């Protein structure tokens, strides 16, 4: 029920708020106040989804979709089945995400390690807020947010892109896509490298830190280093959303023509026109 | 905080290190040089690089590929140097605009494209060899090479293989900054919305998962930096607090956990998978699926919505409506 | 580099699909006002007298009109087409029945065409209608027209830079991108799509599976086709100052029914209609035009969506003079 | 006739849809899941008397043993039975099987909770060469501090009590990765010297701030055994020492922040 070595680390403390109250475990799960609020929201949120969906026409998981309100309704509270559920779902979402996060902080203080993980986790929360809270506020309606449906959310992505004619030309999208790609690659190299060194094959000797470093110098002429590739991978993944946010946020509030036309700033410099 | 996790406070400098391989120790060119600024966020040694056959070959094919592209682009602006720098992003070397089926197409309509494509494949292949071979030489496993092959493969997929299946070079990917991009749209358009391709959906998950995992793995490592969490290798052969802590952190959050070695495996697998899932979906498009959305509807998963503005019948499908 | 909020948004789709228009308020106000320059309708005149067919000499088209009514037209025509030029543009100071000057015969065909758009093409123009003004905007040469090659600037009232001139081989790509909202699409949807009834817009399969007999080899359509239609769409979009979702639900561009807006259907007709005017009206005028007017391959200038629309979903924001000049359609 | 059509209502894309899923679950569940259980398994809780017996589900979950042949000799097999022998200065605070534990002594010294170490090997980590990886500058004469960074040798170490705790005497470099990993300081009004991982030191031009523990507490930092070399277990000891103070240096550390 406990790992071979878990026992020793299981001491009280590190709570953010709450203290000894919820400072305990259930199974492998640590609880804590935020563990108590995480559950609360989830519970509400999943029940909201169940009820809302129970009032729609389909149960096919793929086709079910819970949608935000019509623009008409502005930033105000909307009829239940016409956006209301969506609103309340959104709040639970954030409720859960944020508890999740804080929970991770207490888990970290207890263990005596850095806060980098919850910290890192803020990046995806922030993006959820950009799409669902900030952009619509900027545009003036909750009806510009995305719908909760396995496939139907892709339909929002799609049309959203197409509203700007060719989304691919959105400069924050280019930067976004570009981190998405580097990071996916770095992950493969980082993991292949590690495993290549500890699993040479046959019965050859496990290699060393030195070998990791000759490998890449040899290859690309440069090696970042063991700790630094963790710092970099943390940076590339994050920038996927940090940079993207800009692209998203400009679309509508800061820009209304087609993205390609944005590049006129280059193309149209008078010198070379 | 642990400032070490942000940048290196006190940089060390020492003799350069050289691990010997079964071969090519004599093919390492360059005088290693140090950079102080870079030294803060990474190792400071730039160099040297190893040459060798495969590498040099790779430079060779590659470069050929390139002149080919640049030249055709250069022509695209009737060799005006200035409009060249200017329109760059817009210039490209296209696949055959006409249908020639599988026939080696005229140089003007696609011929130069298939050549470029060739030298790029040769170039990719040689580089592959380098990746595989330098691993073998230093007594390392082939893992990186095996992920790389998956990426080569996807590229091949969307360049030769898919065009080969359906029988039209007209479907390959053009070369150029905006052009390779518009291909995406034209490709999706034609095949009925790629959002409906389950393999696009698989790829995306893995890609996002990639994001999620490097972020978490990275952060996890800095968070234990203090216990030497970074010396991953020795943390595998001899578990330490760092990994113990990193394990229980994840155990207590999500209920389960990996090991220091296994996480690299989940990372590697995820990575590979992005590319593998993509290849499947491309190989299946056109060969067996004409319209992804409709294939989805065929099988009952597409969502449907009410009309907002009134339903609009296809004018063409009306009585005595022109063609 | 950026346009500032707020932004006017509209909804064209079910809640949550992200379908609608995104307009910059100032952009619209400038267009609103330039389009506002549409001269008001001339005061009604009462029909006294004999039809001008008895009255005048060479009156082919408007021969049902009285003198008063007819003159009214002539004045309207003058104001919409060649106001700075006056009647003398098309006429001989002394022989008002003289066909000497080319603008007369053109103007004549123009009357027939105009009257056709308003009578035959109701599917597209509805109760709005077109008048000379619509295209001409108070100039003999409409400001938005197309040759058999991408021309630039878009507005012929601007003076071109060295590079924009159709003669400069290097600016071709720029000239092309400008036609397709800045895209790098290597095609010209006008020559391929709008001058002819030759090519097919539609490129997406209507079955989930590749039907055997059309999916392999030379039996196929090149992927070019797809880039082409995309490009055409960017042009249409940019010509109405709109976005794909004004017309389609990107879930399935190919579907109609609840996937398409009533506007798609209208633009459908718009395609036909511009094909008509082009093939049967505007192109045959190269016979009657000065070389000054023709293009590099002896073609007349022809029309596109932009000609009429000038960057607005409804040309002239929906303004009509239809009731005001029945002489121009629709006909019994 | 369509391409891909199989039966009257079946296509190859469908079949591939399931094969993909199945391939995914196979790897995730039967491969990755078992691999994650190479350390720390099998889990812990009571034995009966005669209850030595294997527990069915405990065998299935683990992968086959893997042997690592080590660079400078020896081997390691995982997973393997590795019980924690060491008596822990902790007491259960309640009945719940999942309630926390409490230190019964001075947790820093007793090495419990954040102040815990792993039973790492009592060996010096080596370079590829066979030499010691982490050694003081004193010895790694080939190494230096880069132009422009602080030369912390001679500066005072200031504890979280704001009090001078000793003066930095040397630095320990990783000869294998050219990275400083510890500062060595001489402790005030004492005989010994301690090490403190670089991650715990805030390097400034005039002091080195260490907020982890209090001056008084430097005296108990784990002592090394050879004066110019450190075993892997020792690194864990030393590092955990200071982490422990993050939770335990003061009575309020362990409590709620708000
Ligand atoms: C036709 C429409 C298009 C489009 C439109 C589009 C839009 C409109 C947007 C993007 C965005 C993005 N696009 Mg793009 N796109 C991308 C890639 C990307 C990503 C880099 C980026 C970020 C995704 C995001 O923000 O999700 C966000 C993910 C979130 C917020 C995750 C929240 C997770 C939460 C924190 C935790 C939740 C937990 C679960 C609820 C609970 C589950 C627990 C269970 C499992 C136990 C690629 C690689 C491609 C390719 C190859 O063509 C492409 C094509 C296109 N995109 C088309 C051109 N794209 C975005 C961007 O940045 O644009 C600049 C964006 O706004
Ligand atoms: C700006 C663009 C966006 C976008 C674009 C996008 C694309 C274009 C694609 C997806 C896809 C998917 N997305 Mg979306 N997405 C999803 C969730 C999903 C999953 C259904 C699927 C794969 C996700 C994945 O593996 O990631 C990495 C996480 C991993 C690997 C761990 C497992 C996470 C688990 C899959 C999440 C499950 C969510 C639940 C089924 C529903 C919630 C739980 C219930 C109990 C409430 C959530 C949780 C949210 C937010 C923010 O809350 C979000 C936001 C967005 N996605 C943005 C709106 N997403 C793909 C798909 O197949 O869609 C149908 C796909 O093709
Ligand atoms: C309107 C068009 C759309 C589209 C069309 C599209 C297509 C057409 C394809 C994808 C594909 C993919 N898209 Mg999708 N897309 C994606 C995400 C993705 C990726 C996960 C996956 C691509 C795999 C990849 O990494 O290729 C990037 C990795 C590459 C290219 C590896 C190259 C490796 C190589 C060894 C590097 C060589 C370097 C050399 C130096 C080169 C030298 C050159 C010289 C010599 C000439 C997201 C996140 C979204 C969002 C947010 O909405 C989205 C929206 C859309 N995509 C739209 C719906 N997408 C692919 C897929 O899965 O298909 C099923 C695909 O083929
Ligand atoms: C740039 C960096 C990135 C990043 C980073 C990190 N990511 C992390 C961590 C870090 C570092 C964490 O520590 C945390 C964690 O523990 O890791 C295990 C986590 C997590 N990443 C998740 C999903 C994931 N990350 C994505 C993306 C990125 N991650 C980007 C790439 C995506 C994408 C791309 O789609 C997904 C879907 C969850 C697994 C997980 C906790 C969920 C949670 O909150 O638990 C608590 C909540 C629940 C278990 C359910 C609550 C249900 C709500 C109330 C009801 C439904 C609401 C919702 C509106 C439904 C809409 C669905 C519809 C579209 C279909
Ligand atoms: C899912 C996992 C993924 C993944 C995985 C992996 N990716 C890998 C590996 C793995 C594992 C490797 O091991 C391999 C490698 O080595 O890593 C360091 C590699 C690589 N991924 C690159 C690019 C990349 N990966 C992308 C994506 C993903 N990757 C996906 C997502 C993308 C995207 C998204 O677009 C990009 C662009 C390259 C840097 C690199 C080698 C390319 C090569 O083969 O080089 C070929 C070399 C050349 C063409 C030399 C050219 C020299 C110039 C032209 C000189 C010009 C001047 C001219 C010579 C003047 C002459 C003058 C005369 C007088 C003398
Ligand atoms: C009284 C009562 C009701 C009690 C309830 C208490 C409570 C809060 C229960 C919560 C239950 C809940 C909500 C459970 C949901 C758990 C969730 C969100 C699970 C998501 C699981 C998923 C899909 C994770 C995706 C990422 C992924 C593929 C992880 C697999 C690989 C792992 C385990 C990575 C974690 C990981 C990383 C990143 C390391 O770096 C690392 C380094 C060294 C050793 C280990 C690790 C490690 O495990
Ligand atoms: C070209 C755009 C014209 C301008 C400017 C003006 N008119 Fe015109 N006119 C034009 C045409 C094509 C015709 C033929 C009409 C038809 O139905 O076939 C006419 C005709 C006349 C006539 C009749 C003369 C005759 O046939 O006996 C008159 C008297 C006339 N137009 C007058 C007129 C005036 C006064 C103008 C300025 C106010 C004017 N026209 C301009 C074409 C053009
Ligand atoms: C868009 C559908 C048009 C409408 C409506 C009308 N005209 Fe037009 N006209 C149009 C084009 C594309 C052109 C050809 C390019 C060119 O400048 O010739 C024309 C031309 C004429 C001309 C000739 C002017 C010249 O070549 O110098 C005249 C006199 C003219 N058009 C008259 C005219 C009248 C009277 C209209 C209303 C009845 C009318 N046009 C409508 C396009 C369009
Ligand atoms: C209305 C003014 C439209 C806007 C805005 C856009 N499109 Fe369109 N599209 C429209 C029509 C009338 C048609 C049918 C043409 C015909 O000859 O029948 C189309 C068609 C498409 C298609 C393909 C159709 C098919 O294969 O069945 C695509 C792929 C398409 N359109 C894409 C598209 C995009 C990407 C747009 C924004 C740039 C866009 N359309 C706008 C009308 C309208
Ligand atoms: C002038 C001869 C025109 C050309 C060329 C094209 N269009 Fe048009 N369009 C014209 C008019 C007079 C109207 C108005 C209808 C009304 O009620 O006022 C329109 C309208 C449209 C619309 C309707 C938009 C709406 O808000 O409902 C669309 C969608 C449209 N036109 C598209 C369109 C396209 C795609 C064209 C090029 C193929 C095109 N039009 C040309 C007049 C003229
Ligand atoms: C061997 C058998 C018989 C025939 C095989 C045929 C074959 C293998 C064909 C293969 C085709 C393939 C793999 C095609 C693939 C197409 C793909 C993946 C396209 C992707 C293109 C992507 C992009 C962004 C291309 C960008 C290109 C550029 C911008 C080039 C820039 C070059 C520069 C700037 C050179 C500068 C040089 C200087 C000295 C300054
Ligand atoms: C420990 O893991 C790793 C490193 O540390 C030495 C690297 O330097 C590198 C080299 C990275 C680059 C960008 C050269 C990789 C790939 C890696 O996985
Ligand atoms: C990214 C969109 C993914 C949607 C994929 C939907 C796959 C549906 C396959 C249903 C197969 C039918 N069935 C169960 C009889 O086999
Ligand atoms: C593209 C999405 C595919 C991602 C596959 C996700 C694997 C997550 C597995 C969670 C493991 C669950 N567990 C503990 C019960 O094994
Ligand atoms: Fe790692």
């Amino acid at each position: 029920a406990l790992l071979s070595f878990e026992r020793k680390y299981r001491v009280r403390g590190g709570t953010l708020i709450g203290g000894d109250l919820f400072d305990f475990w259930v199974g492998p799960y640590f609880v804590g106040f935020f563990g108590v609020s995480a559950i609360f929201f989830i519970f509400l949120g999943v029940s909201l989804i169940g009820y809302a969906a129970s009032q729609g026409p389909t149960w096919d998981p793929f086709a079910i979709s819970i949608n935000p309100p019509d623009l008409k309704y502005g930033l105000g509270a909307a009829p239940l089945l016409e956006g209301g559920f969506w609103q309340a779902i959104t709040v639970c979402a954030l409720g859960a995400f944020i508890s999740w996060m804080l929970r991770e902080v207490e888990i970290s203080r207890k263990l005596g390690i850095g806060w980098h993980v919850p910290l890192a986790f803020c990046v995806p929360i922030f993006m959820f807020c950009v799409l669902q809270v900030f952009r619509p506020l900027l545009l003036g309606s909750w009806g510009h947010a995305f719908p909760y449906g396995i496939l139907s959310h892709l339909d929002w992505v799609n049309n959203f892109g197409y509203q700007y004619l060719n989304w691919h030309y959105n400069p924050g999208h280019m930067s976004s896509v570009s981190f998405l790609f580097v990071n996916a690659m770095a992950l493969g190299l980082h993991g292949g490298l590690i495993l290549s060194v500890a699993n040479p094959g046959d019965g050859d000797k496990v290699k060393t830190a030195e070998h990791e470093n000759q490998y890449f110098r040899d290859v690309v002429g440069y090696s970042i280093g063991a700790l630094s590739i963790h710092r970099l991978g943390l940076f590339l993944a994050s920038n996927i959303f940090l940079t993207g946010a800009f692209g998203t946020i400009a679309s509508g509030p800061f820009w209304t023509r087609g993205w390609p036309e944005w590049w006129g700033w280059w193309l149209d410099i008078p010198f070379w026109s | 905080a642990d400032y070490q996790t942000i940048y290196t406070q006190i940089q060390a400098r020492g003799p350069h290190i050289t691990v010997s391989g079964e071969w090519g120790d004599n093919d390492r060119v360059g005088k290693p040089f140090y950079s102080y600024w870079l030294g803060k966020i990474g190792d400071a040694q730039i160099g040297p690089i190893y040459l060798g056959a495969s590498g040099i070959a790779a430079f060779a094919f590659g470069s050929t590929a390139i002149l080919i592209i640049l030249f055709n682009m250069a022509a695209e602006v009737h060799f005006d140097p200035l409009q060249f720098f200017r329109q760059f992003f817009w210039l490209g070397l296209y696949p055959p605009k006409a249908q020639y089926g599988m026939g080696i197409p005229p140089l003007h309509d696609g011929g130069w494209w298939l050549m470029a494509g060739l030298f790029m494949t040769l170039s990719l292949g040689s580089w592959w060899i380098r990746v595989y071979s330098r691993a073998r030489a230093l007594g390392l496993g082939t893992h990186i090479a095996w992920n790389f092959a998956a990426a080569i493969f996807f590229v091949l997929c969307i360049g030769c293989i898919h065009p080969t299946l359906v029988g039209s070079w007209s479907e390959g990917v053009p070369f150029g900054i905006w052009p390779h991009i518009d291909w995406l749209t034209a490709f999706s358009i034609r095949y009925g919305n790629f959002y409906y391709c389950p393999w696009h959906g698989f790829s995306i998950g893995f890609a996002y998962g990639c994001g999620l995992l490097f972020a978490a793995h990275g952060a996890t490592i800095l968070a234990v930096a203090r216990f030497g969490g970074d010396r991953e290798i020795e943390q595998i052969t001899d578990r330490g607090t760092a990994v113990e802590r990193a394990a229980l952190f994840w155990r207590w959050t999500i209920g389960f956990n990996a090991t220091i070695e296994s996480v690299h495996r989940w990372g590697w697998f995820f990575s590979l998978m992005v590319m593998v899932s993509a290849s499947v979906g491309i190989l299946l498009t056109g060969t067996f699926v004409d319209n992804w959305y409709l294939w989805c509807v065929k099988h009952g998963a597409a969502p449907d919505y009410p009309a907002y503005l009134p339903a609009t019948p296809d004018p063409a499908s009306l009585p005595g409506a022109p063609k | 580099c950026f346009e500032p909020p707020p932004a006017t948004t509209t909804q064209t789709g079910f809640r949550g699909l992200s379908m609608g228009e995104v307009l910059h308020p100032a952009t619209v106000k400038a267009k609103k006002e330039r389009d506002a320059q549409y001269p008001p309708a001339l005061a009604a005149v009462k029909a006294e007298g004999p039809p001008v067919s008895q009255v005048y000499k060479n009156v082919k088209v408007l021969g049902n009109l009285t003198e008063a009514e007819f003159l009214r037209t002539m004045t309207a025509i003058t104001e919409w087409v060649s106001p700075q030029e006056g009647c003398t543009y098309c006429h001989d100071e002394n022989n008002l029945a003289s066909e000497a000057k080319y603008p007369y015969v053109v103007a004549r065909r123009m009357l027939e065409m105009t009257r056709a758009i308003n009578t035959n093409w109701t599917q597209h123009v509805a109760q709005t209608g077109v008048t000379c003004y619509t295209c001409h905007r108070g100039t003999p040469l409409p400001p938005y027209v197309r040759y058999l090659e991408p021309t630039l600037p878009l507005n012929n009232r601007e003076t071109p830079t060295h590079v924009e001139r159709v003669e400069t081989r290097s600016g071709y790509v720029v000239r092309l991108a400008k036609y397709t909202a800045y895209s790098a699409l290597n095609y010209d949807p006008f020559t391929m799509f709008l001058a002819n009834d030759k090519r097919q817009v539609r490129v997406v399969p209507q079955t989930a599976l590749p039907l055997v007999g059309v999916s392999r080899g030379k039996e196929r359509r090149p992927l070019s086709d797809a880039y082409a239609t995309f490009a055409l769409m960017m042009s249409i979009s940019d010509s109405l100052g709109t976005n794909c979702t004004f017309c389609h639900n990107a879930q399935t561009f190919e579907s109609w029914g609840k996937k398409s807006t009533p506007q798609r259907a209208i633009a459908w007709w718009g395609i036909r209609m511009v094909r008509d005017l082009n093939m049967n009206y505007l192109a045959p005028l190269n016979a009657s035009l000065p070389a000054s007017r023709l293009g590099r391959q002896g073609e007349a200038p022809q029309a596109d969506c932009r000609t009429c629309h000038q960057g607005v979903t409804k040309p002239l924001f929906g303004a009509s003079r239809l009731k005001d000049y029945p002489e121009l359609g629709p006909i019994k | 006739m369509y391409h891909g059509a199989l039966a009257q209502h079946l296509d190859i894309a469908q079949l591939v849809w399931y094969a993909q899923w199945l391939v995914i679950w196979t790897v995730v569940l039967l491969y990755l899941r078992r691999e994650d259980r190479r350390e720390g398994y099998p889990l812990v809780e009571p034995l009966g008397l005669v209850k030595l017996a294997p527990e069915d589900g405990q065998v299935y979950e683990l992968p086959y043993p893997k042997t690592f042949v080590l660079p400078h000799g020896g081997t390691v097999t995982v997973p393997r039975r590795r019980p924690e022998t060491r008596e822990l200065k902790l007491a259960q605070t309640d009945g719940f099987e999942g309630a926390p534990l409490q230190p019964t002594g001075n947790p820093l010294v007793d090495a419990v909770g954040p102040a815990s170490y792993a039973e790492r090997a009592e060996v010096v980590d080596a370079t590829v060469d066979g030499k010691a990886k982490i050694v003081p500058l004193r010895v790694a004469t080939d190494f230096s501090i880069a132009e422009g960074d602080v030369d912390p040798r001679g500066l005072p170490v200031v504890a979280a009590d704001g009090v001078e705790a000793g003066t930095v005497t040397d630095l320990w470099v990783d000869r294998s990765e050219h990275y400083f990993r510890y500062l060595e300081l001489s402790v005030a009004g004492s005989a010994r010297t301690a090490l403190i991982p670089l991650g715990f030191c805030d390097v400034k031009k005039d002091k080195i701030v260490v907020t982890s523990i209090l001056s008084e507490q430097f005296a108990n930092v784990p002592r090394l055994q050879s004066r110019d070399q450190i075993t892997l277990r020792e690194e864990d000891k030393v590092s955990a020492y200071y982490a422990g103070g993050l939770l335990y240096a003061t009575p309020e550390r362990a409590e709620s922040l708000l």
